[PDB]
């Protein structure tokens, strides 16, 4: 009913928690890290999708560390574990707004407010289309002047 | 552009061609021709066309099963489109032709309440990343979804770099897999 | 009253007759008329009782489907509610007569662990409200729930105020949105 | 997965939250309000009947409002989005606390709690029914009382 | 074991003997033979064996429901079981024999994407603790599982403490509820 | 959707909540009570698998108490309401972290820490195992410690 699966990113780090995305996981963009604090709220949301992209990246990962490849590719294990990756519902959200010409997001850019001098970041919101255009960043200030204030409160 | 001084606003973009290994992933090269790559490989071929390939009414689906000879991959794509399509109710409107091995699939897209509808909201959810450009109106329409093609096209291919106008993405087919036998008929009393 | 001197206790009771443009609302009149309205023009009358209409085996839905002439809505309601009972495997309980595009389906109903049971669960789960008052106990009771009527009658009907022991209230289809092919048995290698 | 349509009713208030009821959304009854403070617990909580019928009362909204009719009604956008709007196992356990003789709501009747003076109230919480009779005050006036502590600590 | 001078480190293990009225409860007796007992009186067992009992190619499903002598459990487990299997093409793997209410179903096993290894996947999810020992490798391969065995004989089977190497858990059965119809290949085009 | 099922229980307890593992749902067959601050953390986590588990336990014991017994046993009742009384996704994740050779959770053993005097208790977590082996208890030691952390912090 849930998604349930964990994010084991915590080897050779300065705190037991936290992501890091490499280069291959990004467009046009370095390694990118980011702390517990922000990534631990992907155990409790239910409605961000960069903890679903996470999930799904992780999953990647390790299964094609840890499970034998077979000779013909396989699709079986995806389509068990997409509903302990991801909630779908977040992607029915997604495609009803599309449908309703309201702004949405499809999975591909996200933002977060980093901290210039201690390097804290906030969890990456995504960065909402319409018809193919990106909204602008004066159409969602006031979502990142609230994100800004939710980690001075912090 | 800093936020309350020292709060600086940056910006992430996930590659998910890395995801290919693990799931299918899903874009499209211009308004007719959309792509499923499974792999590095294999992928699906989805077409609006006014260009038929088959003449005939036949989707011999046992035969293919009994032989084995496709990618278990695409015809459970395959599967999972089909299942996806709500309210169907038209047999002859698809067709296939599975001789070999291969996967060719035709459905007939010749207003609200038509096979057309359901072939196409399940092909804009299976393509999500940038179908909206092949339809006369970009949302606002989910009902009478038409476009002014006849026909939908699926055949198995390779893998090339196809998907120009929109990014690999598996977040369609992974959202229409919670969707298969969701909206579907019963033809029989014994399912 | 008033807890804690300041905090007063106050009360809703929701209008779901305004979700009729979107969703099914289902409601009982009496104990053996429940109806389902999609809309303000069409719905399903369900009716438990012991004169049939049908007097033949034959459930034709693959003509039915090849001719269309139904109401795509009805069909998917029928549909929702045949794949939610559990453990079906007598077809010939299930009669039905689609011709000229009406909706006319009779269940059998004629001590329990049989498919009367299996009829009669998804049939209260179908109209939730008011239907605990059609059964023999409406409470208590599932795995035997039974009612003396012998036909439950499913027949498509216009719209008018049914709803004089039960509001108007979606939850019983949405609820068994999720129950379709769950309980169903299997009757082939190949669903 | 999990419920993720969200409630967008902030134009015209003082404060950018909360949600309204309109006349036609309730059985003999006005616009009735709620504030900020109650209607975001429906983003986290999944035992509130209150809070999915709510994202169906908007869902149907919004849909009426951003979608081109049929010309007659099809029911696939709600077979749809169902479960991208509700809780489909709070439905099933109202279920199963029916068929046990156990009171139950039937998503009809809700309570809350109002202060006289500021006006602030708590998230309607539903008001059980067993074999049609609804409960008394009393059966259930400890969690009027708990529901009052809990207003006062906030 | 005292965690900070005042915690002690305790345990407890439960005993899932006691939810066998509500639900089924699997475990292994050893690498071959594995049970799902249902209710104190039923339940069904799974052998891996290189001998076959059935040695035809019917499954004759439709006349057992039109007799329906079978316990409606243990078909229902079946209906879940197979229907969890994905990607099963070859109907003739799976033999059956429901002679007076009897279950007796019998699938074939004969590198990667196959029938066998479908199967055995779901075998690995039926009987979830302890079915680990039937296969060569105990972990590290899902999508190429292979046993030496060459048939998995299911038949139903009246209780007995068989739960040598597991304990009981509903966990396999409740888990694979939710993996029915979910990898399945579409047959019809009107399912 | 999300698991809903209630646990119902505190007759005659010193506080009205927890939950009481009789002799009979135990492999050791010792009574064993847990608080209402440790249980009422099963109202909210999506990732503890004896949450799970006792309401399993509890839905059998409310259904052979309140409903009906027929003459053959049938499971029509925990199939359908297995949705509601569990999350699946975790038995996938137990099983996708089984198939990867990680350590898992077979759902029979768990660990809880209980101070001496006053015998609080946290929430039990399951003992994971790994090839019919179950973890040494200094696997995950300081998970223990992080525990005991949690324990002074309430
Ligand atoms: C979510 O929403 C966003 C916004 O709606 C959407 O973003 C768009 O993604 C698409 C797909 O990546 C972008 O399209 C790419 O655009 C670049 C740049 O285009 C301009 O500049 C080039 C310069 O060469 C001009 O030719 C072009 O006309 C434009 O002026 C293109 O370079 C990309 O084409 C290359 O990549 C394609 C896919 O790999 C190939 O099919 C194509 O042949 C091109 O490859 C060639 O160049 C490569 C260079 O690295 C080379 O490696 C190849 O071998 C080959 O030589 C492509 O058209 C589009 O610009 C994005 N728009 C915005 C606003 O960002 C996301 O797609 C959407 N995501 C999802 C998941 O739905
Ligand atoms: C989760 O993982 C753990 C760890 O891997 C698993 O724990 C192992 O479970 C097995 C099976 O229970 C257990 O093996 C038992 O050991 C006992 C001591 O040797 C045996 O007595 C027992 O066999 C008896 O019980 C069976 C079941 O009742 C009978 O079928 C059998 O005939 C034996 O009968 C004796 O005992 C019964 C009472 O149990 C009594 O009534 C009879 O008269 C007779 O005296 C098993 O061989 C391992 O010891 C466990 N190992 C550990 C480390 O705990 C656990 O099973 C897994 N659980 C799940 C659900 O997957
Ligand atoms: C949830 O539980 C409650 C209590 O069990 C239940 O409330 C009942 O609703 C019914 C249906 O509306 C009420 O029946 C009405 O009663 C009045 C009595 O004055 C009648 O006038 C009504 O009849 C008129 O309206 C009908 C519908 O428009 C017409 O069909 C009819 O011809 C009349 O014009 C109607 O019978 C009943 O009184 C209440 N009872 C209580 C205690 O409130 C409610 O139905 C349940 N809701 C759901 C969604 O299941
Ligand atoms: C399952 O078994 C039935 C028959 O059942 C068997 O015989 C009964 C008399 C009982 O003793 C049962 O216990 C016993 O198992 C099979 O029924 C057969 O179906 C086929 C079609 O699939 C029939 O062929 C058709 O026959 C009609 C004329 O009757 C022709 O017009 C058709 O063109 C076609 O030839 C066959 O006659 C029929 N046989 C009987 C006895 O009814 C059923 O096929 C079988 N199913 C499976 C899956 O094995
Ligand atoms: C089915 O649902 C729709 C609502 O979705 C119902 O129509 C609605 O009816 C109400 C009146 O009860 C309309 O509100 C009022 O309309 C008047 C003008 O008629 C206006 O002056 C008021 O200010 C107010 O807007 C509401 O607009 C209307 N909405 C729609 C979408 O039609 C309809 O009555 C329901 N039908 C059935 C069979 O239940
Ligand atoms: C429950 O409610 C339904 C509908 O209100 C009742 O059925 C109705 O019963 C009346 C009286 O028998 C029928 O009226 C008769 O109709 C025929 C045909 O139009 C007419 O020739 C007679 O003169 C008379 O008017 C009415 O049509 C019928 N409606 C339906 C929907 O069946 C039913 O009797 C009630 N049952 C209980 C248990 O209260
Ligand atoms: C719905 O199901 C019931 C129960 O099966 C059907 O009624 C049954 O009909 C059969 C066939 O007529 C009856 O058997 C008959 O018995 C008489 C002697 O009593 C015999 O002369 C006939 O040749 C035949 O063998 C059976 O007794 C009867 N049972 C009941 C409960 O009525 C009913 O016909 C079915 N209705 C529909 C619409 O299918
Ligand atoms: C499919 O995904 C795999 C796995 O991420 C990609 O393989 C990587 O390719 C890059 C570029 O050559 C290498 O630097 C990495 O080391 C590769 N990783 C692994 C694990 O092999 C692969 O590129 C993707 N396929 C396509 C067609 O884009
Ligand atoms: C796709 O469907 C169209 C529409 O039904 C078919 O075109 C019809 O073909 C028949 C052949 O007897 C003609 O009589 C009709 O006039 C045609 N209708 C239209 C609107 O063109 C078409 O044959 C189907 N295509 C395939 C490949 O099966
Ligand atoms: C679609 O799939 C078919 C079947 O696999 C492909 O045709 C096969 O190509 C391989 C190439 O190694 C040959 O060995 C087979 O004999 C071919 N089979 C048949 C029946 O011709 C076909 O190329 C694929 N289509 C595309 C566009 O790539
Ligand atoms: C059930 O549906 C049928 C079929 O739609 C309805 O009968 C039709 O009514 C329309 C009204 O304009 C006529 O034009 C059609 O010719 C009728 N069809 C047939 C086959 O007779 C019928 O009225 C509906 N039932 C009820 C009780 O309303
Ligand atoms: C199946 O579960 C039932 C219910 O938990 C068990 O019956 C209990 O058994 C104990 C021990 O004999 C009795 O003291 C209880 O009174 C019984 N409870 C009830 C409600 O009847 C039963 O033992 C289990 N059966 C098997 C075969 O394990
Ligand atoms: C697992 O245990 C079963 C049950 O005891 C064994 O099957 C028995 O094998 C003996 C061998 O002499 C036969 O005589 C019995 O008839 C068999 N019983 C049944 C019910 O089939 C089986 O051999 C054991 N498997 C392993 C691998 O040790
Ligand atoms: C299980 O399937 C295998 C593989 O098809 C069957 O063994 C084949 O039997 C045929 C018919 O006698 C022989 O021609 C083949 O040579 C056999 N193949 C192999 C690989 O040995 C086997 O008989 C089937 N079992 C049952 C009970 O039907
Ligand atoms: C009977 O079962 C055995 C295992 O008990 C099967 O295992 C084969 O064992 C031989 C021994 O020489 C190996 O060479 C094979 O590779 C094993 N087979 C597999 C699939 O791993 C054996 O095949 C079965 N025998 C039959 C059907 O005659
Ligand atoms: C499998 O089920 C069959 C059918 O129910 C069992 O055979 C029946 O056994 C009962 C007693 O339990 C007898 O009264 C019936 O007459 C039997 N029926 C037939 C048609 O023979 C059979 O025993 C079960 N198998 C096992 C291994 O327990
Ligand atoms: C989307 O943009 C295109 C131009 O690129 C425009 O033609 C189309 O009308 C826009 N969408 C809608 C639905 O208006
Ligand atoms: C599991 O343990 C057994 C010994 O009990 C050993 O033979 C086997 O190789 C182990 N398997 C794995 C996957 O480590």
């Amino acid at each position: 009913g849930t998604f349930t699966w964990t994010l084991s990113d915590s080897e050779g780090k300065d705190t037991p928690g936290g992501y890091c995305l490499t280069r291959w996981m990004l467009i046009e963009a370095e390694l990118k890290c980011f702390g517990n604090t922000a990534v631990a709220k992907c155990n409790e949301k239910h409605d961000e999708e960069f903890c679903d992209m996470l999930r799904l990246f992780d999953f990647n990962k390790q299964a094609i560390q840890r499970l034998k490849a077979p000779a013909q590719m396989s699709i079986q294990l995806i389509n068990k574990a997409v509903n302990a990756l991801i909630n779908d519902q977040l992607i029915m959200k997604n495609h009803l707004r599309d449908i309703m010409c309201i702004p949405y997001c499809n999975y591909s850019k996200y933002w977060y407010l980093n901290h210039t001098t201690t390097g804290r970041t906030s969890l990456p919101k995504c960065w909402l289309v319409s018809n193919g255009s990106y909204l602008n960043e004066t159409h969602f200030s006031d979502d990142i002047e609230q994100q800004a204030d939710n980690m001075i409160t912090e | 552009s800093l936020y309350k001084g020292v709060y600086e606003l940056q910006t992430l973009e996930l590659n998910m061609e890395t995801l290919n290994m693990t799931m299918p992933l899903s874009c499209t090269k211009n308004n007719s021709h959309h792509y499923i790559m499974v792999g590095n490989e294999t992928g699906l071929e989805l077409t609006l066309t006014n260009t038929s390939i088959i003449n005939h009414k036949f989707c011999n689906l046992s035969d293919a099963h009994k032989k084995n000879l496709y990618d278990h991959a695409l015809m459970s794509i395959i599967s999972t489109f089909h299942l996806s399509i709500p309210n169907f109710n038209q047999y002859e409107a698809m067709s296939c032709d599975f001789n070999g091995g291969k996967i060719s699939v035709q459905y007939n897209l010749s207003h609200c309440g038509t096979v057309a509808n359901g072939v196409l909201q399940t092909f804009m959810r299976m393509a999500w990343g940038g179908s909206y450009i092949a339809l006369d109106s970009g949302c606002g329409n989910w009902d009478c979804i038409m476009t002014s093609y006849q026909y939908l096209i699926i055949q198995n291919t390779t893998w090339e770099d196809h998907c120009q106008f929109s990014r690999p993405s598996p977040i369609g087919y992974l959202g229409l897999l919670s969707q298969r036998t969701r909206d579907i008929y019963i033809s029989r009393r014994l399912l």
